[PDB]
RNA sequence: UGGCUUGUGGCAGUCAAGCGUUCAUAGCGACAUUGCUUUUUGAUUCUUCGAUGUCGGCUCUUCCUAUCAUACCGAAGCAGAAUUCGGUAAGCGUUGGAUUGUUCACCCACUAAUAGGGAACGUGAGCUGGGUUUAGACCGUCGUGAGACAGGUUAGUUUUACCCUACUGAUGAAUGUUACCGCAAUAGUAAUUGAACUUAGUACGAGAGGAACAGUUCAUUCGGAUAAUUGGUUUUUGCGGCU
RNA sequence: UCCCACUGUCCCUAUCUACUAUCUAGCGAAACCACAGCCAAGGGAACGGGCUUGGCAGAAUCAGCGGGGAAAGAAGACCCU
RNA sequence: UAGAGUUAAGGUGCCGGAAUACACGCUCAUCAACAAAAGGUGUUAGUUCAUCUAGACAGCCGGACGGUGGCCAUGGAAGUCGGAAUCCGCUAAGGAGUGUGUAACAACUCACCGGCCGAAUGAACUAGCCCUGAAAAUGGAUGGCGCCAAGCGUGUUACCUAUACUCUACCGUCAGGGUGCCCUGACGAGUAGGCAGGCGUGGAGGUCGUGACGAAGCCUGACCGUAAGGUCGGGUCGAACGGC
RNA sequence: GGGCGAAAGACUAAUCGAACCAUCUAGUAGCUGGUUCCUGCCGAAGUUUCCCUCAGGAUAGCACGAAGCUCGUUUUAUGAG
RNA sequence: CCAGCAUCAGUUUUGGUGGCAGGAUAAACCCAUAGGAAUGUAGCUUGCCUCGGUAAGUAUUAUAGCCUGUGGGAAUACUGC
């Protein structure tokens, strides 16, 4: 019953599929116990990267700064629509509410939306998009909602705003997204007013914390056990184990465990990747990319052309330095960061240098 | 084989000069020591480390406490006021068995037929009553052999109960 | 028959409890972590049914599944009394669920009415003993409030009873007054 | 083969007289034994012929610590520091080549440095078939001989689609219903080290030497994230030459 | 065996391509018939999913993969009459 | 072969029926659950003896004396190396010495002994509960829950307990008295094996009896009770077959 | 038991170290396996002298089946570790 | 027709409770009187030290051990009712 080393990542068992095109992450980041309201996560389209050319953070170094060449991507993010800002309370059975509190008017691409009109699944019943239900009565009784003691984290049920970034569909999509504040009694008080219509960006993202790059990745193939764990190939490759493994179970006894060096699905959760150091917030137009040289390929931004299966930037976008999974076209949903290591490098700006403009290609 | 497996006795007994093509040599050195002139001259008083058993002393251990008694008592003196005793001999010839080995061997050379344990050692007896290790002492002051019959016992298999005689 | 699990032993209530259970009667214990087994805090830790080192981290894929709380003991312990084995026995078995805290908020059979055995005193008796509301701290047992606050609950309970309760006191009183 | 004992024996407690400058135990230890134990090394036909297929290594599927190294502590017949020894404690790290079939045997270059034990040593319907049960032919050694040998040499079969289970991915249905997502009563997880800037030329010393403790950065290596300044592929779509 | 140039065998794996797997129609094999199908500890025809206690174990369905039971098969290759 | 009447071997906190009983006691470690050499201020009892108001014993507090460096091993020996004499002194105590210290002097402490205090203390010897010696790999792994009495000894009491024990009847062959068989003794778990007894097919000397106004058969129901398998009855047949 | 050899008993209708087909032939197996109603009466033995004898069997030990009949508890001594 | 099981009235066999008694015996749940040996508690007096107690006398306040003499009590092993 012997062992070899640890050649994958065990736990991503099971290995399912996220269905959802956002990424959901049960474990939220917990309160932002500095800044008043706020919220959990936010929103953003995974787009392209650019180097940004700038200098260190560390400000001790050996080379302290020196010219840095750093990986960016630039996700927009369209500031969400509130359906409603619903008040989860407790009960002595668990985490119940007692009313919501709905926003007047919602968006355009509401229409197609609010419903599972799918084949192979259940729908909802008749609650289309919205007529005109509780938020005069409903928006005063939840200052009697901290007055329970029986009360619990405030969220707030927000939808999309699509075209804008350059995707053109009209049916939204969907996430509940939880308020963050002081106490309590905050996240519901400075809530009243993010239900009016629009949030905020910058409520939740400070620049220069960090932000956790959680977003679903892509699903590679039904990646063999040389991809999906990591074993070598035999340096003899002839006969039936070329691309084979040895070792599934063992003798005594015969019951193993989750362990085991299968075949199977490859990526695609909603899997979280660590602490990614937001760069820089730009609101418009500002950086550009377009070099002609290999680099890495594919996803260009506002050089002479545009992206490559995406369209061009003129939006509002958020600079996080490293990455957050999909590919092209993938919506993402960036969360924030409730462990930040580092001390935050707010107030100023920080720098570009310069950047290239060109062609991406020959 | 330690001395805990030269304990007991389904060894039966064997040790006539009639009857026997040679034994080998033993260990012992000398019975009587300290004073070979005074058993119960100088010294009214007795230990006797009295078996509660029925083993056979090898005659390996046998040498063993009687060597390490000789040497410490030399310290006090060379011929001291103790009279260190060896008794009952190795009479009987210690029948050992092995080389042994049933099929797969040189000339095969058995174990259960071949029952002859084919003399390797030499035991003595020393069953209850008996004893080696008698130390006529002396009556004041200097007892000593009290102490030599913890270093008696320990190179002797079993539980000698410590009888004064 | 409803009874309480409160300030005595735990091996002599579970005991007391099976025999009852027996035909199917529907005796509810009310109450887990006020109760008291014995042992260390030495040998009684590293191997010891909460997680430290056996039964938590205990289980296979077709294999078994225990318990970090000192509320999931009472309900594993008398499956390992009654078994699941017998049709009686699996039966009886339903018959029974443990509570944390004190949901009912009058008295049943609680301190005074109780059956016998329980209540040992410790005097020549007992050096070394544990608690499981002390045991199960540092085994993944939070969250005290939600648990502990059920006390918070049994308190709200026995209010309840001392209301009305406290009506029918004032006048009882009165009564004797006369 | 499995069982049994521990024979043959390993380890420790340890009788502690000796001998190391004085000095039973800094250290070395005559003479050996008692308990434990199953490793050197085998006693036994108990249990087995309608299969009981071998060794070193590649690859991938565990648990314990009879402990090499990382956290924490104490002592010396130890001057700081080099040197010497013992207790708490299993989460993690534990090299590259040459002699030799080969771990053994035996040597070298470094490096922070290169552990112990069991588990059908994961282990031939994943894998090599060098090590490892027959059949060309020769020599030594033995017997009247056909031929033999407790001695060596030369060539000489790894077939095929997993019934049931372990088991890794993907869908379908159960207290009205339900697109959409937060609790944490619980399940799975991640892991290491060195150098340099610099501390400090300070402690302490005959002389070589140079400790406590900070702030700062980064390089080996792993996983997840990975598509821009890198490196390459791109039969899709375009460009050069010959019959 | 030394020696010169050198080498996907490996370091170090990635990418693209032909064909199929997935999925579908038709006609239609193969030797082939144990009640049954969890694990840890315990007793034991002597290494139990099957027997003793305890922990665990639901069904409609498909794609996968080489660890056990020990497959596809012949009255063992060792070994003696 | 069956229901009662009475109890063995052995159990009663609980899974799972029966004391959370009674009396006395060491001990409470979860002891209960392996292990020697060899060893211990846990904790209790008995016996003998040193010791005691004739001032036990501890702590704290002193006198550390004169002869004197007594003498002698030895290169040197110094109370302080080895070995013997064995005192005087001042006769309310200091030995020719309990321990440390420097080659050693140089230096230091004290049983012996002094001074406060004022009651049971201490060595042996014997016995019991504890306690130290004791390492290995899949999930409790020296019980599931767990127990400090729901442990154990000694003394007692209550409840549970084998087709045996035991009541009486019944089943099997055989004996005796007297046929027809009945009374009735002793035993009756069972494989080989022998004997006896009973059920059995094809066939037949026999063959009458039953039959086309419905035979064997097919199929289905009722269906005695010694284990063996056979009579009656219903739907239906279109010629076969048993009294004796 | 011949044909045949530069040798390997290669070779001869997939059979060759003695082709194949048919008959005598249902050769034979001192060894192994399989083998058909019931109850009752009633039911042992694994021991031996002995064998060119050993998974056997003449004989003896013990109870089969059938007919006719058959104890000891213990008292006086005598012999032998 | 055997076993389980059967209206309604009377009776045996075996054991116990509860009440009572004989064999045979006298301790008791607890039983008289006289003389001699003993020694506990309350109260008083006297002496001495000290603020807290102690010693001696106390048959002359009240009561007893153990033996001897005289006199008087006395339900139960077993067995039956």
């Amino acid at each position: 019953k012997y062992e070899a080393p640890r050649h994958g990542h065990l736990g991503f068992l099971p290995r399912k599929r996220a269905a959802s095109i956002r990424a959901r992450v049960k474990a939220f980041p917990k309160d932002d116990r500095s800044k008043p309201v706020a919220l959990t996560s936010f929103l953003g389209y995974k787009a392209g990267m650019t180097t940004i050319v700038r200098d260190l953070d560390r400000p001790g170094s050996k080379f302290h700064k020196r010219e840095v060449v750093e990986a960016v991507t630039v996700v927009d993010t369209p500031p969400v629509v509130v359906v409603g800002v619903v008040g989860y309370v407790e009960t002595p059975r668990g985490l119940r509410s007692l009313t919501t509190v709905w926003a007047e008017h919602l968006s355009d691409e509401v229409k197609r939306r609010f419903y599972k009109n799918w084949y192979k699944s259940k729908k909802k019943a008749f609650t289309k998009y919205s007529a005109k239900y509780a938020q005069d009565g409903a928006g005063i009784e939840r200052e009697l909602a901290r007055i329970k003691k029986y009360a619990s984290v405030v969220r707030v049920l927000v939808h999309t705003q699509i075209r804008k970034t350059p995707l053109a569909q009209k049916k939204a999509h969907l996430a509940e997204i939880q308020l963050n504040g002081g106490s309590i009694s905050e996240k519901v008080d400075w809530a009243r007013e993010h239900f009016e219509k629009t949030v905020a960006v910058d409520s939740v993202f400070e620049q220069n914390e960090m932000i956790d790059a959680i977003a679903v990745t892509k699903g590679h193939g039904f990646e063999g056990v040389t991809h999906r764990w990591g074993t070598k190939k035999l340096p003899r490759k002839t006969h039936r184990g070329l691309r084979k493994v040895a070792c599934i179970g063992a003798w005594h006894p015969a019951h193993v465990m989750w362990s085991v060096a299968r075949a199977g699905q490859r990526g695609y959760h909603s899997r979280t990747s660590i602490n990614h150091k937001i760069y820089r917030v730009g609101k418009g137009d500002d950086e550009a990319n377009g070099a002609t040289s290999f680099d890495r390929t594919k996803k260009t931004i506002t050089p002479m052309g545009g992206f490559v299966h995406y369209g061009e930037i003129k939006n509002d976008f958020i600079m996080v330095k490293g990455c957050i999974p999909g590919n092209r076209k993938r919506i993402v949903t960036l969360r924030k960061s409730l462990y930040t290591n580092t001390s935050r490098k707010a107030l100023e700006e920080v720098s570009l240098k310069w950047i290239d403009t060109a062609s991406k290609f020959g | 084989r330690p001395a805990r497996c030269y304990r007991y006795q389904k060894n039966k007994p064997y040790p006539k000069s009639r009857y026997n093509r040679a034994v080998p040599d033993s260990k012992i050195r000398i019975y009587d020591l300290g004073k070979k002139k005074a058993t119960v001259d100088e010294f009214p008083l007795c230990v006797h480390l009295v078996s509660n058993e029925l083993e056979q002393l090898s005659s390996e251990a046998l040498e063993a406490a009687r060597i390490c008694a000789n040497k410490y008592m030399t310290t006090v003196s060379g011929r001291d006021a103790f009279h260190l005793r060896v008794r009952v001999h190795p009479f009987h010839v210690l029948r050992i068995n092995k080389m042994l080995s049933c099929a797969g061997a040189d000339r095969l050379q058995q174990g259960m037929r071949g029952a002859w344990g084919k003399p390797h050692g030499l035991a003595a007896r020393v069953d209850i009553g008996q004893i080696i290790f008698s130390v006529r002492t002396k009556d004041s002051n200097k007892d000593v052999v009290v102490e030599g019959l913890r270093r008696a016992r320990y190179k002797f298999p079993g539980q000698q109960k410590i009888i004064l005689s | 028959v409803v009874i309480d699990g409160k300030g005595h032993l735990v091996g002599r209530l579970a005991s007391v409890v099976a025999k009852q259970l027996l035909n199917g009667q529907k005796i509810v214990v009310v109450r887990a972590e006020e109760l008291n087994i014995s042992g260390e805090f030495f040998r009684n830790k590293l191997k010891y049914h909460d997680f430290l080192r056996k039964a938590t981290a205990f289980n296979k894929t077709r294999g078994p599944f225990h318990f970090r709380a000192p509320s999931r003991i009472f309900y594993k312990a008398l499956r390992g009394m009654v078994s699941h084995k017998t049709a009686r026995g699996k039966a009886a078995l339903e018959r029974l669920k443990v509570f944390e805290g004190i949901p009912p908020p009058y008295d049943k059979k609680k301190r005074v009415v109780v059956p016998q055995a329980l209540r040992v005193l410790r005097l020549k008796p007992g050096r070394k003993y544990t608690t499981l509301g002390k045991l199960s701290t540092s085994v993944g047992w939070k969250a005290a409030a939600a648990a502990a606050a059920a006390a918070a609950a049994a308190a709200a309970a026995a209010a309840a009873a001392a209301a009305a309760a406290a009506a029918a006191a004032a006048a009882a009183a009165a009564a004797a007054a006369a």
